């Protein structure tokens, strides 16, 4: 999970 | 065992089979046409192209920082996001997207971001100091050693540790160009896998 761009 | 249950497993596998195909195309610096991907990847589920391509293009822009640019027709070429020069192939897995993730994390904590704040963003994505992530490699060594000599980052003491953009990072992109890539992707059209009834309706 990347919490920069939620993806 | 269920057919619609085995369907999304086939789509989810064609997403990861097209992505790993385009990476072979970016490493060779060739052009990709819609006819190639249909005939040599998704030969069976061709009419699903708007969704397997859309979910593979999106799985490149954000995982490896590779952009599928249509030359406009139906021809595409593979470049790096924000027009950088580094990918890490010295030709398997590009480390550009992780770089661009680290950059935008400092870009939001101001001029500099603490080493703590950086690891906490990297830990939520499954990348941990002292654990060789398969696609990215050793994080601590790649962050510190690799991106310091490449002049993409700076790593100095407290007056605790912290990261700042480097000379090569400021030369090839900007704080405003990264923070808008974050906004454009946070506001993307989210593709949803089709059901079997939906996928058959489109014929």
């Amino acid at each position: 999970y990347i919490r920069l761009y939620d993806y | 065992a269920d057919a619609e249950s085995l369907f999304r497993e086939a789509l989810s596998n064609k997403v990861d089979e097209l992505a790993h195909f385009l990476l072979r195309k970016y490493r060779a610096k060739e052009l990709v046409t819609k006819a190639e991907m249909l005939e040599r990847v998704i030969k069976n589920y061709k009419r699903c192209f708007p969704v397997i391509f859309g979910k593979a293009s999106e799985s490149l822009k954000m995982i490896f920082g590779i952009d599928v640019k249509e030359v406009d027709s139906n021809t595409y070429t593979l470049v790096t996001c924000l027009g950088l020069s580094y990918d890490g192939l010295l030709q398997i897995f590009p480390k550009t997207g992780l770089l661009i993730i680290v950059l935008g994390t400092i870009a939001m904590e101001g001029d500099s971001a603490s080493e703590e704040e950086i690891w906490e963003e990297l830990g939520v994505m499954g990348v941990y100091d002292g654990r060789e992530h398969t696609v990215y490699g050793e994080p601590r060594k790649l962050l510190t050693q690799d991106w310091v000599q490449e002049n993409y980052l700076e790593y100095r003491q407290v007056p605790r540790y912290e990261f700042l953009w480097g000379p090569r990072a400021l030369a090839e992109t900007s704080y405003v160009k990264v923070l808008e890539h974050v906004v454009r992707v946070n506001a993307r059209v989210r593709i949803a896998y089709p059901s079997l009834r939906e996928a058959a309706l489109l014929e």
